[PDB]
């Protein structure tokens, strides 16, 4: 769409929004790729962060990484234009 | 698929038309002399 | 028989019918001038000279009428925006009707000279053949042109007996026809000094008058007569075409680059005023001077005239049009209604941002916002790409100072994107689109169209000059060569090439 | 790599492929020597 | 500068490039049917 | 420049020009087909840009980390090994071009990888945009 | 000296080989010397590629085109396309070099000091171009020689060590071909197959059994036809049809070998059976499908549902549907869905790629092959820079398939041009107006005006 | 889902100068909206295999067509074909 206010969190800022961003934005955070982020993208829709921490099948070390990356991580309303492109998104460089 | 032929009715014209053209050409050739020559080409028609 | 491309060579040795066809061409040109003026008066809108001047409406001969005095109309209006109670005869309509009558008179004269071709004046008293004493004719015409140039520059331009020429200020705000005193120093060769016009015409008229006296008085040398083929009129044609395309190149340059003879209130601004930020620098200087007097931004930007902000706009750039985007400039972006004011773009932290202006090369330019340092702080994505510095993310807000939207602050993203896309083009204006059904692609000014037409005409007349010089210097071998060429083309047969007396 | 018994003859093997081009140039030189009769 | 592999390259190239012209020159010296 | 970090503590080593040239040649011969320009043609989510190497577990912004990756490559998280998929001296039988690289060769390759961000900056790992 | 100038032959120095048309012995010398040149290039380039061979890199990464030709035939090749010994390549090169010395001596002898015309000294070898019987005898002898060569290939493939079959289970190995396809239906349905996409005419031979069986057929046909031409003279229709002169025969050969050049270029570009990708490298279709297949594997293994991933246009991003209804790889590689490769056919069901076999039946060597082929795609430049034309000068790779295909397409077109030139001149010289129009009797002046 | 996946009138720079209202006539075409329409599927099983988990029959589908990302009216599509599936262990 022409107008979309919830797109500084698709990799343009520090805070990363789930269920609307590609797997490439988890490469900025060490230890969040290609593991962990796979669990985030597979079970995409979340209400907030705690829903991701509970519904995701995260092991204790993965939970330690999640505890390492609380503040640069959020969960907003899902947009189907970005849900369908959370694995490839057409970016390759 | 030989010669792109999938139906056997397609073979009837492909074989038949050259036969008729060969019949006309064979009349023409039977009108000819048809003995060997020693030249680059045959000037007899 | 004659080919189709040689049908006019029948008047080459017929002076009476040569004068007749010249009269017919002159009548056609004068009639075109009159009819073009009448059509432009039919399609001209004199209501708003500030935001809809004559160059926005595609007027072509109206600028040339307004350049040297004719500014009023019988309808009661002037191109300066004033009201004229008593227009007088020499209005736009008066000039057009005078040109139509002149065309008719020249047409009748052409008829007479075509019928009465065998005048005794055109026959040589010595030989009896139809001949023209071209050097003395050139002397007479040079004397006449010197008299006309001196009179124009001494009475018309100076206002001694005449209206003067169009003189504007440095930024095209207050321009009118004024008497012009000549400048005889080196400052008369400043092309943006209108005093140079008067001084040039006076001095060149005097020199041309003296040279015409000389050319009437003195016969040409035999070496120059044989070398330049002065008995043949095609050398006159060749040299005249050469001088004409020289003059066409000169006028093309002075139109494109601008001079005092091509003011921006008649032909529009130049592309180099947009490239250098001429009007932008002037507007910023005025705003800074008003801010130094204790005014706030609203009062400083409200003091900027609408004409000055209208000049600082890329739609008025002559280098933004198209070859086949025909029509007036109002057929493009539209008819300008109002100046919306200067947009100032602020992010969520209050830092000011300026949209980078579109260069004249680019049909489309990406919308990017830079800070005072020059770093990209916000932009608009291309069409649908994932973004990092978008307008919605940075939260860019735009506040307008001056103009119609003075004091208003827009914070919603679609409006901010719209106004940033407008500010990419320069000053933000309001355009009317339903009057002429404007498509939305920029069109060139009369300055640009004049430059295009006359550059191409000069380039083609260079070829014409080459052709006629060739036909002049090679008249004896026009239909081909003979058997006297075979001996000359032998290598080393003669010492000097082409000379039979230098045989080895 | 060549076998070590013949590895010292590598430069000749490197020169060898372009020799037919030298044969073409040799034909041209031979025609130059007879004056292109 | 001086490499035995490069030296042998240049020697072999010189012999190859001068064998044929040597044939032509020697045939021209013996006044053969060149 | 010729000075790249060596250890994870902050130790730096000054590379000889012969090492730089040999590392450039070996990187263009053994890694170029998949790491032209500092990017990855087969996994474009990761690259040889210093930000991607530094923000990794373990961080590959030093000589020893790069040599260890060339000896035992792991995933970006580090828990899973990719020695079957990525060339390594452990998998030199899998990838035949690795069988000629020694420890000094890996040292030169790592020095070239660390040395390129300081040569024509923003073009190493920036893809076709910075060409 | 008469016969070697323009005053005695009518041909200039730049057309001096046409002075050999009626000089049979010197023509034989020229042909034998040229054969020596060809064998010399074979030996010299074979030894050059042996000397430049790096045991670590594959054959297609080193710019070698003759070592792959020997690797097809099973010399020094282990299982999986591994080059284990290059000594037989050296043997081939040295044998060709010595044979080229012999052939060059023969060519020089017959060109310079042998008899100019063989028709009086050795009548069994002398000939006239207009004598159809002797020319057909020579043609039959050469046909039987070619049949013997084809049977040499057959003997190599069936008895002497075998040839490299890239379709052998496990990843390809040198295999004795014991049951060649002698069925004329298959062999001549290859010949009558369409040359367009999905069929490929005879470029689409996908197993060594068909190759060996049809080479048996070619040898039998060539030998039978050679004896046929040794014992017969052309029929009356053939005598009326063709021009009987040396230049006409040359033009016929030129068009035949031009067609062969085109066909070999397409063999090198598309076929991966007679041109295995372990040696010549992957084809363009093979490289694109390798890239798509490796991405498919990396997304099926690392958590991405490839069969339900909608692309940017609503089509398949990884797996899509073919125009004939099969499951093929999605993306821009959908045009290359006709690819058959030994590393993908075990993973291919009756409806295309079987998803269950993709997720279950992958052998690791197929992973290695697909990971190797996806990087060295046949895209290069004349200055040998790898990748697309918008790449930097750091990759040095142009595929041998590209070199062979471009060179032989160039030569096929050039020899079609030569065929047209020589056929036109043969007709004009037979009719007798190859030197220009006769001024005394111009054919056009004796015709009625056309309008 | 929409037929296509994921802000200017690039053609007309003079259209975005009108003042206050620029390129707003060509806004719905510019605003490519990802629209997820809904549909209903009804399938019946004509024959069911007992040895395996296979079933066969016909299906009737009703859904919407391309929206041009929210630029054209979605026409409803009626699809009546055949269906097959296997039921086994999860
Ligand atoms: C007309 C004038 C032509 C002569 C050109 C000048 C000669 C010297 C320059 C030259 O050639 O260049 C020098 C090269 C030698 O240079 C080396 O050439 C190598 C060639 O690479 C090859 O090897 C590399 C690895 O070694 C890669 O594998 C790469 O893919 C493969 O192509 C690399 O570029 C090396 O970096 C470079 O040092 O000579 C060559 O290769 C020799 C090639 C000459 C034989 C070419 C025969 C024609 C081939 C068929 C052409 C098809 C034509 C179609 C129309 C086009
Ligand atoms: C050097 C030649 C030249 C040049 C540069 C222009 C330049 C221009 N003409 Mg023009 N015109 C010319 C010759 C020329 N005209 C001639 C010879 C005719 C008669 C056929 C016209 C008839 C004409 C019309 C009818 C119109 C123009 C218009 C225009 C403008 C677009 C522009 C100012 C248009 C415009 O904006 O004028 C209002 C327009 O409508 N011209
Ligand atoms: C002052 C300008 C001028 C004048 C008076 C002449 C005069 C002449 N030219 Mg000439 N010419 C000129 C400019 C000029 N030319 C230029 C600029 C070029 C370069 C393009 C040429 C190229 C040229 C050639 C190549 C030839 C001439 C020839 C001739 C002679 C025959 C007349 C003719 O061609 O009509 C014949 C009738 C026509 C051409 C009518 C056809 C209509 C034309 C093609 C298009 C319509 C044009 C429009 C209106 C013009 C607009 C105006 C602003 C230019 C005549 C003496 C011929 C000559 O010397 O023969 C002995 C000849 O062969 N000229
Ligand atoms: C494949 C290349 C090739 C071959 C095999 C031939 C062969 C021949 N050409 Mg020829 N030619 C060629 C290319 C070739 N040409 C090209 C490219 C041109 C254009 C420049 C010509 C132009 C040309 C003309 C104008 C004429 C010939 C003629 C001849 C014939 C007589 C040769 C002669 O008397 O030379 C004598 C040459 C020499 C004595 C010097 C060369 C000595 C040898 C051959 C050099 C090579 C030796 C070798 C390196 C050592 C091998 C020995 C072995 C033991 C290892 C001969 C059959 C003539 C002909 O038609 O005769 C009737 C003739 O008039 N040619
Ligand atoms: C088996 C192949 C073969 C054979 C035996 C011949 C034999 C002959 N040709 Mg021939 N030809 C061939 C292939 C062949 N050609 C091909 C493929 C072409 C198309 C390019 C031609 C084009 C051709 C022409 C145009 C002519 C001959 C001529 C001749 C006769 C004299 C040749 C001579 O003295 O050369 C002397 C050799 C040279 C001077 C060396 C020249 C080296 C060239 C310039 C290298 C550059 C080639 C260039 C890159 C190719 C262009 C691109 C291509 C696509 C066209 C002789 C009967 C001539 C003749 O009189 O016929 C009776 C003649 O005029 N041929
Ligand atoms: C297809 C290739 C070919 C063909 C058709 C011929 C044909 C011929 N060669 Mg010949 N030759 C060839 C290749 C060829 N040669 C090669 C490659 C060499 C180098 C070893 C020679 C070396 C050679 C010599 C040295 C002599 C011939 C001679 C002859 C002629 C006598 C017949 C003969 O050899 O008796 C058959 C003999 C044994 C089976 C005959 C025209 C003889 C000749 O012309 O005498 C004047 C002769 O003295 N040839
Ligand atoms: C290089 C391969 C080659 C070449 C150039 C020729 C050339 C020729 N063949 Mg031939 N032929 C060949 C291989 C070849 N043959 C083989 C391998 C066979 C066995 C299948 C035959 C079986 C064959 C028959 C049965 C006949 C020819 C005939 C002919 C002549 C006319 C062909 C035509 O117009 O079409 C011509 C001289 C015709 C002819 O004139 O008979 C002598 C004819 O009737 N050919
Ligand atoms: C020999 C050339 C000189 C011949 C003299 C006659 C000139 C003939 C002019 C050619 C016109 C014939 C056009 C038919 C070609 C065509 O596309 O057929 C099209 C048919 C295929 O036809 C398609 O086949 C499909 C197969 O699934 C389907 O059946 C389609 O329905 C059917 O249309 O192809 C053939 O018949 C090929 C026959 C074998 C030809 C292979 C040689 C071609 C490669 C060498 C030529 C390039 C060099
Ligand atoms: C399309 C085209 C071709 C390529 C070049 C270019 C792109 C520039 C473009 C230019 C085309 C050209 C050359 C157009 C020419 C237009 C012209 C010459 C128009 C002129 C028309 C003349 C007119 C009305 C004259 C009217 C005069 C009248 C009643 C006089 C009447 C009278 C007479 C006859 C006797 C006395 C009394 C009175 C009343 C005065
Ligand atoms: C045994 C050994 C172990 C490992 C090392 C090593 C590789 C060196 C190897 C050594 C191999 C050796 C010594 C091979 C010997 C090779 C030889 C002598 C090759 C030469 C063959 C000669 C040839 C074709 C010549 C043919 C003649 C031609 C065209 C003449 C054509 C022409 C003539 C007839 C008229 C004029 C125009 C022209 C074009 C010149
Ligand atoms: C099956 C397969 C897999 C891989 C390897 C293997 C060799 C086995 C391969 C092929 C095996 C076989 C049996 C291949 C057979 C190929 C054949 C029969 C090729 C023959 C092509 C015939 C051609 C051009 C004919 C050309 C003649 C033409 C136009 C006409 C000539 C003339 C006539 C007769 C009519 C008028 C015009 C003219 C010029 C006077």
């Amino acid at each position: 769409n022409v107008e979309y206010p919830n797109v500084p969190y698709l990799g343009g800022s520090d805070i990363i929004d789930v269920n609307n961003a590609n797997v490439r934005v988890y490469t900025r955070l060490p230890g969040m790729y290609p593991a962990i982020a796979k669990k985030i993208i597979k079970r995409a829709p979340y209400k907030d962060i705690n829903e991701m921490l509970e519904k995701g099948d995260f092991t204790a070390a993965e939970k330690d990484i999640l505890d390492k990356y609380l503040p640069n991580l959020t969960a907003l309303e899902p947009a189907p234009e970005y849900v369908i492109d959370n694995i490839n998104n057409g970016l390759y460089r | 698929e030989a010669l792109g032929i999938d139906d056997t009715r397609l073979i009837v014209p492909v074989i038949l038309i050259p036969v008729i053209t060969f019949i006309l050409y064979a009349g023409f050739a039977s009108e000819q002399d048809n003995e060997d020559f020693f030249d680059t080409y045959d000037q007899r028609r | 028989g004659l080919p189709w491309y040689r049908v006019h060579t029948v008047v080459l040795n017929d002076p009476g019918r040569l004068i007749a066809v010249h009269l017919m061409h002159t009548a056609l040109v004068a009639g075109w001038a009159g009819s073009m003026a009448l059509y432009e008066l039919a399609v001209f809108d004199p209501s708003d000279p500030v935001l809809n001047p004559m160059w926005r409406q595609g007027m072509f001969v109206m600028p040339f009428m307004a350049r040297i005095g004719v500014t009023d109309s019988w309808g009661g209006w002037s191109v300066t925006g004033e009201s004229v109670a008593n227009p007088g005869f020499w209005s736009f309509e008066g000039v057009a009707l005078a040109h139509i009558g002149l065309s008719g008179l020249l047409f009748l004269a052409a008829v007479w000279h075509w019928v009465y071709w065998d005048l005794e004046l055109f026959r040589d008293p010595r030989t009896g053949n139809p001949a023209l004493d071209l050097p003395k004719i050139f002397g007479i015409h040079l004397l006449l042109s010197g008299v006309l140039c001196f009179g124009f520059g001494a009475f018309h331009v100076t206002g001694a007996w005449g209206p003067g020429i169009w003189v504007s200020d440095a930024y095209g705000i207050t321009g009118k026809v004024q008497p012009v005193a000549p400048a005889w120093g080196a400052e008369g060769f400043n092309p943006f000094n209108p005093s140079g016009v008067a001084s040039h015409h006076i001095a060149a008229g005097i020199l041309g008058f003296l040279a015409g006296i000389f050319h009437i008085a003195v016969r040409p040398p035999q070496r120059l007569y044989r070398a330049l083929r002065m008995g043949n009129i095609e050398t006159v044609l060749s040299s005249s075409i050469a001088a004409v395309f020289w003059s066409a190149f000169i006028t093309t340059g002075t139109m494109w680059y601008g001079s005092a003879t091509t003011p921006i209130e008649l032909f529009g601004p130049t592309r180099y005023q947009w490239d250098s930020g001429y009007f932008q620098q002037e507007i910023e200087r005025r705003v800074e001077n008003s801010l130094n007097e204790g005014l706030n931004l609203s009062e400083a930007w409200s003091r900027i005239p609408d004409k000055l902000a209208f000049y600082d706009y890329i739609g008025n750039n002559p280098a933004k049009g198209g070859l086949f985007r025909a029509g007036p400039m109002n057929k493009g972006d539209g008819i300008a209604e109002a100046w919306l004011g200067h947009p100032i773009f602020q992010d969520k932290e209050g830092k000011e941002l300026t949209v980078r202006r579109m260069p004249a090369f680019f049909e489309t330019f990406p919308v990017i916002l830079v800070d005072k340092d020059g770093i990209i702080r916000a932009d608009i994505p291309f069409r649908r790409a994932e973004s990092k510095y978008s307008i919605e993310q940075v939260g860019v807000t735009v506040s307008f100072y001056g103009g119609k939207l003075n004091g208003q602050v827009f914070k919603d993203a679609p409006t901010v994107k719209k106004y940033a896309r407008k500010a990419q083009l320069g000053e933000v204006l309001e355009f009317d689109r339903t009057t002429l059904e404007s498509d939305g692609v920029f069109r060139s000014s009369p300055r640009g169209w004049y430059t295009f037409g006359h550059a191409n005409f000069a380039l083609l007349f260079f070829l014409g000059h080459l052709w006629h010089g060739s036909r002049t210097l090679f008249r004896d071998v026009f239909s081909g060569i003979g058997a006297e060429v075979t001996e000359q083309v032998e290598f080393g047969a003669f010492q000097k090439l082409g000379d039979r007396s230098t045989k080895k | 790599k060549l076998p070590e018994a013949y590895a010292v003859f590598k430069p000749i093997i490197d020169v060898a492929p372009v020799i037919p081009v030298f044969f073409l140039l040799l034909a041209f030189v031979w025609q130059a020597a007879v004056g292109f009769r | 500068m001086f490499n035995p592999t490069t030296l042998f390259q240049l020697i072999a190239l010189f012999l190859v490039i001068t064998s044929g012209p040597a044939i032509i020159v020697l045939i021209a010296f013996r006044r053969g049917n060149l | 420049t010729r000075t790249v970090p060596l250890d994870s503590s902050g130790t730096t080593v000054i590379l000889t020009p012969e090492q730089v040239k040999r590392g450039k040649r070996l990187f263009n011969s053994s890694c170029g087909n998949c790491h032209v320009g500092g990017i990855t043609k087969t996994n474009p989510n990761l690259g040889l840009e210093p930000d991607a190497l530094s923000l990794a577990t373990p961080a590959r912004d030093n000589i020893d980390a790069l040599v260890d990756y060339m000896k035992n490559p792991t995933t970006y998280d580090g828990l899973e090994s990719i020695a079957e998929l990525h060339p390594s001296v452990k998998s030199a039988d899998i990838f035949p071009k690795m069988r000629s690289l020694s420890d000094e060769d890996l040292f030169a390759i790592g020095g070239h990888i660390l040395l390129q961000p300081k040569l024509s900056s923003e073009k190493w790992g920036g893809g076709k945009i910075y060409y | 000296v008469a016969g070697r100038d323009i005053e005695s032959t009518g041909f200039a120095w730049w057309s001096g080989n046409s002075r050999l048309i009626n000089v049979s012995g010197k023509l034989l010398g020229a042909h034998v010397a040229h054969a020596g040149l060809m064998v010399f290039w074979c030996g010299a380039m074979t030894l050059f590629e042996v000397a430049h061979y790096i045991p670590e890199k594959p054959l297609y990464e080193q710019g070698l085109i003759l070592l792959p030709h020997l690797a097809v035939l099973g010399w020094g090749v282990g299982p999986g396309g591994e080059i284990i010994d290059i000594y037989p390549y050296f043997v081939v090169g040295v044998l060709h070099l010595i044979s080229s010395a012999v052939l060059g001596f023969g060519g020089v002898y017959h060109s310079l000091i042998g008899p100019d015309t063989l028709e009086e000294s050795f009548p069994a070898f002398g000939y006239d171009w207009r004598d159809k019987n002797k020319i057909t005898t020579i043609l039959g002898i050469h046909l039987i020689v070619l049949g013997i060569g084809a049977f040499l290939l057959v003997i190599k493939a069936m008895y002497v060590g075998g040839i490299y079959d890239t379709w052998a289970p496990g990843g390809g190995d040198v295999r004795i071909i014991d049951s060649p396809t002698l069925n004329p239906g298959v062999i001549f349905g290859y010949v009558l197959k369409s040359p367009w996409g999905g069929d490929g005419w005879i470029v689409s031979v996908n197993n060594m059994e068909d190759l060996v069986g049809g080479h048996i057929w070619i040898g039998i046909i060539c030998i039978v036809g050679g004896f046929w031409h040794i014992f017969t003279k052309p029929f009356a229709w053939a005598r009326r049809a063709y021009v009987w002169s040396g230049e006409a025969y040359l033009s016929y050969s030129l068009v035949a070998v031009s067609l062969m050049g085109f066909i070999a270029s397409q063999y090198s570009w598309y076929n991966n059976t007679a041109y295995p990708s372990e040696f010549y490298g992957p084809t363009g279709p093979e490289a694109s499908q390798s890239q798509a297949f490796t991405f498919l594997v990396r997304d099926q293994r690392l958590g991405a549902n490839v069969s339900s991933a909608q692309g940017p246009t609503g089509l398949g991003k990884y797996l899509m549907r073919s125009p004939s209804g099969e499951i093929i790889l999605g993306g821009e590689t959908q045009r290359f869905w006709d690819l058959r490769a030994p590393w993908i056919e075990p993973l291919r069901g009756p409806n295309g790629l079987d998803l269950n076999k993709i997720k279950n039946d992958i052998q690791p060597w197929q992973e290695r092959r697909a990971a190797e082929y996806m990087t060295h795609a046949p895209l290069g430049s004349l200055n040998s820079v790898g990748g697309v034309a918008t790449e930097i000068n750091s990759v040095n790779y142009v595929s041998p398939r590209s070199w062979l295909t471009c060179a032989h397409f160039f030569l096929g077109f050039a020899f079609y041009i030569g065929h047209l030139w020589h056929a036109g001149r043969a007709r004009a010289a037979a009719a007798g107006f190859e030197k220009g129009i006769n001024r005394e009797n111009e054919p056009t002046l004796s015709l009625r005006p056309i309008d | 889902p929409s037929y296509r996946t994921g802000d200017m009138a690039v053609a007309l720079p003079g259209l975005e100068a009108d003042g206050g209202e620029g390129q707003d006539e060509l806004f719905a075409e510019t605003n490519k909206v990802f629209q997820v329409t809904d549909g209903s599927i009804e399938m019946a099983f004509n024959r069911v295999d007992g040895t395996n988990g296979e079933f066969s029959g016909v299906f009737v589908s009703e859904q919407l067509s391309d929206t041009d990302m929210g630029s054209k009216a979605p026409k409803k599509v009626l699809l009546k074909g055949i269906v097959f599936g296997k039921i086994e262990e999860q």
